[PDB]
RNA sequence: ACGACCGUAUAGUACGAGAGGAACUACGGUUGGUGGCCACUGGUGUACCGGUUGUUCGAGAGAGCACGUGCCGGGUAGCCA
RNA sequence: CGAGUGGCUUGCUACCUCGAUGUCGGUUCCCUCCAUCCUGCCCGUGCAGAAGCGGGCAAGGGUGAGGUUGUUCGCCUAUUA
RNA sequence: GUCGGGUGAGAACCCCGACGGCCUAAUGGAUAAGGGUUCCUCAGCACUGCUGAUCAGCUGAGGGUUAGCCGGUCCUAAGUCAUACCGCAACUCGACUAUGACGAAAUGGGAAACGGGUUAAUAUUCCCGUGCCACUAUGCAGUGAAAGUUGACGCCCUGGGGUCGAUCACGCUGGGCAUCGCCCAGUCGAACCGUCCAACUCCGUGGAAGCCGUAAUGGCAGGAAGCGGACGAACGGCGGCAUAGGGAAACGUGAUUCAACCUGGGGCCCAUGAAAAGACGAGCAUAGUGUCCGUACCGAGAACCGACACAGGUGUCCAUGGCGGCGAAAGCCAAGGCCUGUCGGGAGCAACCAACGUUAGGGAAUUCGGCAAGUUAGUCCCGUACCUUCGGAAGAAGGGAUGCCUGCUCCGGAACGGAGCAGGUCGCAGUGACUCGGAAGCUCGGACUGUCUAGUAACAACAUAGGUGACCGCAAAUCCGCAAGGACUCGUACGGUCACUGAAUCCUGCCCAGUGCAGGUAUCUGAACACCUCGUACAAGAGGACGAAGGACCUGUCAACGGCGGGGGUCUUAAGGUAGCGUAGUACCUUGCCGCAUCAGUAGCGGCUUGCAUGAAUGGAUUAACCAGAGCUUCACUGUCCCAACGUUGGGCCCGGUGAACUGUACAUUCCAGUGCGGAGUCUGGAGACACCCAGGGGGAAGCGAAGACCCUAUGGAGCUUUACUGCAGGCUGUCGCUGAGGACUCUCACUCCGGGAGGAGGACACCGAUAGCCGGGCA
RNA sequence: GUGGAAGUCUGUUAGAGUUGGUGUCCUACAAUACCCUCUCGUGAUCUAUGUGUAGGGGUGAAAGGCCCAUCGAGUCCGGCA
């Protein structure tokens, strides 16, 4: 047959690329030698096209102007701190080791100094649980207990823009506008609605996947469609 | 709108032009490549054995 | 409210839009001063017409449940 | 190039207990078909006469355009049913 | 039960046609057949009459309008000789 | 188009005048692409031109495009290429990362030009007048000089300032008309230099406890109004420019509505609306320099693309000319253009055809079906049902009014704006033309806007919001590449990948036996390497021991593929169809039965319903709104019909000129029968038949046009499928190499990852090379 | 009352499209045209230019649609007689 849509994606042609030339910046934590002698002033609040959430423009002492992944509650004028000796307050960044257990954190690093990888989406937050000299335990938004180097930097507070998902798009047009700001091909034609030549589920008088949808993990691309290595399906049991 | 006559009226784009290297009107001004001699693509001159019968 | 949606979309969809936006457009007590002059400027962006305090909050509310938690702990 | 039917007189007669109820023949009409004709009725009638909307020719008068008459009313000849 | 005629139905055959002979129903227009539905003339009757029923000669003319359905056929309605 | 005339050997179509017409977002003006000399002049008519031709986009010969200030050139956009590096057997191939360059001629950014005159053809380019910009030199001034500002920005509503245009009032100049006294045109004047400043922001004063302000929102003791002040706009006003220019002349003045342009206020986003060069910041005199490339013309019913001088296709701006009216609508008319959507002449001009007008009475009887045609129609007032998601349904339906003239009232600053009143009065008809909905009910489908088969399908199909399930913590899941590497991703579970269902509402039963996926697993099974025995002086080989994934086996899972029967009052194979709905777009039987409606209804609707063979996200039911979707009924109307008629325009017919194609074994005036490979103009028998020509509608030539699409056949082809055959990628897993030290363990030194770095994490694993077992229509 | 939202309504505004006529044409004006009717017309809108994706590959709101009159695998030449 012909390659399925999932395979066209991989080629990275314009149709499937994100509008990177329109994205602002990558809210990665600042790099400080040591001391925490770094503080900046929130100069403005902006809209981040790549995340549909607000971002805070900050001006640091040493003269560096950079956008930051803002938690909820940060406003113009406010002063933020970044470093080991940073004050324990919303909007400030410091290594987990300095954060007190039971404090909601966001933009958590996976490996000390990487800039932040976890809990960066609207209204989410990781929960710092256990402390130690060898391992900091964090409960990520998915509910998973993650073991991180106490040296991994993070920001206090939850990510700005919470509740974004509570309002329905209501119309295709609204979905449309949002999709135009992401690396995604939309709308979506169902596999069962295509010709046999175009998808494993295509073909047949009436629409239906003439086969079980739960596909094996070992399936090759082009065949791995439907419910990938499902441990179970449905709502029952 | 038919693919025929009505669609022919929209054609006013210049693509292939007089090539600096070979002189044929085959220098694609958008790709900057000559489809006849290879100028813009290769220093060597575009050539192929299928341009003639196999035993000739 | 969802009256701009006419007879389209159905109850739920436009009932939530009305409620969400109803709360969204209410006068909010500015964190900076104390006035209820906070209006939404965009997605998750709020500002007080009184003291001009521009800040981040929920997408449709200036404050979210999870946000009011960081204070506590 | 004519086919068929209805009606009236025959007759409430013949027949029949009654109920019911013919025909020969002489008439009038209808229908289908056929050929022709326009005095009559009807249609048409961008001949014609009139009314009137918009606009242009300054107004008036008198006109053009609005599809092969802007629109509306009447309608001779002729052609028609 | 026996003997036939037709070539409207259906079946059978594969003779013609696969370098194409366009399908069903309907419509429009023309010619024809009779195994006659009406009309003409007759015979019989379990023929009083009126009317039925059956039969004979006979193809001049006629055999119409509608409801469902693509329908043919058919079912149905009011007329009709 | 017509009448005169001009030129010419020759004139319906070349030119002049008159009369008559056509085009108004175009048939006018300027242009982009593209064309390429088609532009101008002279001389021509063999060629090209739907006829002719003296004409021309044709032929011959000459000529024509002038720039510091209009583009290019400069900047950077999506993105492209080159070099380096790396991959590849290799390259003209390939991804990343560096560097460099390239990438916008109407229509992104951008130093600076206006007015007039001139030519056969150029013209912000030449010429005249006036002006401006950049650089450089000289001189004066200046020590400032880089912070900031600008370039530089979305969508919707709206206030203010304001030019052109248009219009009104009055004056001046010129024209037209002539029962009046009206009607038309003109009344000019740039860049630039100078100056004025509303809005926004801000400061001083002031001192509001209820006031200030808006079209609206709003503002204020954290200091309202008022008063004063700083900053600060137009492509705008004003003065110069200008005894410049332009005009035959006059050579105006005010006003309203105000495109351009300037400047503010509000609202929206699960959407956030470029960058860079450059400029300002940062004075003035004088002088010099400002090169290179483009420049004609067409821009379309003849200059482009479509083989054509093709009714097609093809971007931008003129969006403010007059009446009209809501209007960038119709209709009519200017400026301007044209008679080249280029053959003519003739016949009351027949039949027949294309478009169209009018039809008495009946009124859908026509037809599969009201197909086609028609009916209704603009605006104001009254009035408006079921149902409903309370938005809607709705312009429901139904009813009434509508012109002109005279004099007025109200709103507003006013309009040449709007709303009414009184009286008078004409017509068959006052939205008089034009413009301009027919209405109502029941049912099916899909919720809705949206998408689609360029060229027979617009739908019920696709999408959609909403619902749901699956995978993944990021050194991830999913996907592309042979590799080097890459998309997702300036992304991180409120994410984004893979699928199913398809708004809301009420709901979504039973089944894990088979198949799929996933987990577990004592035991069984399960390859290669290493190891052990036999064999071989070695080796081939035979066997053993160990045993990963996988399978056996067990469990979970149906909004996973799918399934929910037959029999009796259980059986196959797990369960044995629950809520609903039901003769369905699913019901064969079938025109089911009852009812409604009709004169009559295989239709439609309601009910029943044993459902040949309904049924719950293979979603069930239901549903307001919506629909060029399927079916049915009613009111209104009508040439659809009864049944056809008359008329109009273009053809048709005759004449001049121009002038193809299809098709053609031969013969051929046939008709009725027969015969024949059974469907003959040609054979046989008869019949009929004097030749030729015009018009016609098409019976026949099994008419012409296509080596039948249907069907079969070929040890034909291709696309598609799968538990067909055989293989190939890919994933999982063991083993060997990389690979080191001290059946479970520690370490660090290779190697990997994070980090700017120090260093941190990991670590002999992982990646990678080789091989073995399993899965493997993803692919051949 | 103000306000002016809307994949909101009417609309041959521009612009986009194409339900029916199974009209005209069917050696065409045209190898997809003409007319009337019809639908959309502030948005998942329409449109110009530039630019990217390439053949078992693209692109596809999915019709096996589209990738220069050609697509259930483009075109050219070669394999090839
Ligand atoms: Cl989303
Ligand atoms: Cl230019
Ligand atoms: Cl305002
Ligand atoms: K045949
Ligand atoms: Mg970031
Ligand atoms: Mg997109
Ligand atoms: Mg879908
Ligand atoms: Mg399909
Ligand atoms: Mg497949
Ligand atoms: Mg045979
Ligand atoms: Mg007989
Ligand atoms: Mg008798
Ligand atoms: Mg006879
Ligand atoms: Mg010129
Ligand atoms: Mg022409
Ligand atoms: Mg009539
Ligand atoms: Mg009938
Ligand atoms: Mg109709
Ligand atoms: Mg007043
Ligand atoms: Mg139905
Ligand atoms: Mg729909
Ligand atoms: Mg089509
Ligand atoms: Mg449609
Ligand atoms: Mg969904
Ligand atoms: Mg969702
Ligand atoms: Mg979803
Ligand atoms: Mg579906
Ligand atoms: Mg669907
Ligand atoms: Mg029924
Ligand atoms: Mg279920
Ligand atoms: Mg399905
Ligand atoms: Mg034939
Ligand atoms: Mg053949
Ligand atoms: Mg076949
Ligand atoms: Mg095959
Ligand atoms: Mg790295
Ligand atoms: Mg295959
Ligand atoms: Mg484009
Ligand atoms: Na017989
Ligand atoms: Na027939
Ligand atoms: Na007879
Ligand atoms: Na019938
Ligand atoms: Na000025
Ligand atoms: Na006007
Ligand atoms: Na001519
Ligand atoms: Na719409
Ligand atoms: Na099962
Ligand atoms: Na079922
Ligand atoms: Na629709
Ligand atoms: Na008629
Ligand atoms: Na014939
Ligand atoms: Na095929
Ligand atoms: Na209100
Ligand atoms: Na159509
Ligand atoms: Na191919
Ligand atoms: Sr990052
Ligand atoms: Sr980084
Ligand atoms: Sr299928
Ligand atoms: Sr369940
Ligand atoms: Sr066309
Ligand atoms: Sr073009
Ligand atoms: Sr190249
Ligand atoms: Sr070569
Ligand atoms: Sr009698
Ligand atoms: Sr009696
Ligand atoms: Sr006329
Ligand atoms: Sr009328
Ligand atoms: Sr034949
Ligand atoms: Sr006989
Ligand atoms: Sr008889
Ligand atoms: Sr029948
Ligand atoms: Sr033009
Ligand atoms: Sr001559
Ligand atoms: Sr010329
Ligand atoms: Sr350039
Ligand atoms: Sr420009
Ligand atoms: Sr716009
Ligand atoms: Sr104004
Ligand atoms: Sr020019
Ligand atoms: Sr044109
Ligand atoms: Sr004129
Ligand atoms: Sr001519
Ligand atoms: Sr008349
Ligand atoms: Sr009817
Ligand atoms: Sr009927
Ligand atoms: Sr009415
Ligand atoms: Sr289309
Ligand atoms: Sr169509
Ligand atoms: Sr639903
Ligand atoms: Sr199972
Ligand atoms: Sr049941
Ligand atoms: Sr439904
Ligand atoms: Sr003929
Ligand atoms: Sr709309
Ligand atoms: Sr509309
Ligand atoms: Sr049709
Ligand atoms: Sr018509
Ligand atoms: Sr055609
Ligand atoms: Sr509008
Ligand atoms: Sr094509
Ligand atoms: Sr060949």
């Amino acid at each position: 047959g012909r390659r399925i849509q999932g395979q066209r994606r991989g080629r990275g042609t314009s149709t499937f690329r994100a509008p990177s030339h329109r994205y602002k910046a990558d809210l990665e934590h600042r790099k400080v030698e040591d001391g925490d002698v770094i503080a900046g002033t929130v100069v403005d609040i902006e809209h981040d096209p790549a995340r549909s959430a607000p971002v805070a423009a900050v001006e640091f002492e040493d003269g560096d102007r950079r956008l930051i992944l803002a938690p909820e509650g940060v406003g113009v004028g406010d002063e933020l701190q970044v470093g080991v000796s940073a004050e324990i307050a919303p909007g400030n960044t410091l290594p987990l080791a300095e954060i007190p257990e039971g404090v909601p954190v966001c933009n958590v690093e996976s490996s000390p100094g990487d800039g932040g990888k976890f809990a960066r989406a609207s209204g989410v937050n990781a929960q710092l649980l256990t402390h130690d000299r060898n391992v900091a335990v964090v409960k990520l938004p998915s509910g998973e207990m993650k073991r991180l180097d106490p040296q991994c930097r993070a920001t206090i507070g939850v990510v700005a823009g919470g509740g974004r998902t509570d309002k329905p798009f209501v119309k295709a047009g609204n979905k449309h506008h949002k999709m135009k700001a992401r690396g995604t091909k939309w709308p979506n034609v169902r596999g069962v609605a295509m010709n046999a030549v175009d998808h494993p589920f295509g073909g047949g008088g009436r629409q239906h996947p003439g086969k079980p949808k739960s596909i094996s993990r070992n399936a090759p691309p082009g065949r791995k469609v439907g419910d990938i290595a499902s441990k179970r399906t449905g709502r029952g049991g | 709108t038919g693919a025929g006559t009505p669609s022919q009226g929209k054609k006013n784009t210049t693509t292939h032009t007089k090539c600096r290297r070979c002189g044929e009107k085959s220098y694609h001004t958008k790709k900057k490549v000559c489809s006849s001699c290879g100028f813009g693509k290769s220093a060597k001159r575009r050539d192929y054995e299928w341009q003639s019968k196999a035993g000739e | 409210r969802s009256g701009r949606f006419g007879a389209r979309y159905g109850r739920v969809s436009r009932r939530r839009v009305a409620e969400i936006e109803s709360e969204m457009n209410e006068d909010h007590a500015c964190p900076n001063c104390g006035e209820d002059r906070v209006d939404r400027q965009g997605t998750g962006i709020w500002q007080c017409s009184y003291c001009d305090y521009k800040f981040t909050g929920g997408s449709y509310k200036p404050e979210t449940p999870g946000g009011k938690t960081v204070r506590r702990s």
